[PDB]
């Protein structure tokens, strides 16, 4: 009764692999354009009252 | 009614654009850039030129 157990398995099977990443949510939240210059001006322009 | 404002004539202000009136500007302008020349060279020749 020659049993698996004299048998030597070889080489196991690297079935799958397995990372761990985040759902990366930085291009959704917010509003990009890139900038050309080490420093990067914002304009606010406002609409005022008489009263400011 | 809105008048432009001018820079203090301070260069402290001028170069980041803070103005006294309405609409900061940008910033300054690029006119150009002035390095200093290349010194030239008393010739070689009047003095032995063996090439070791």
């Amino acid at each position: 009764s020659t049993t698996t157990n004299s048998n030597s398995i070889g080489r196991p099977n690297l079935v799958a692999l397995t990372r761990a990443t985040t759902k990366l949510i930085y291009s959704d939240i917010v509003a990009t354009q890139r900038t050309n210059q080490p420093v990067a001006a914002f304009y606010g322009i406002k609409y005022l009252n008489p009263d400011n | 009614a809105e008048i432009g404002g001018d820079h203090g004539y301070n260069a402290t202000n001028i170069a980041a654009g803070q103005t006294s009136g309405a609409v900061t500007q940008i910033g300054p302008a690029v006119m150009g850039m002035v390095r200093r020349a290349i010194p030239n060279l008393i010739a070689f020749d009047i003095c032995g030129v063996q090439p070791m």
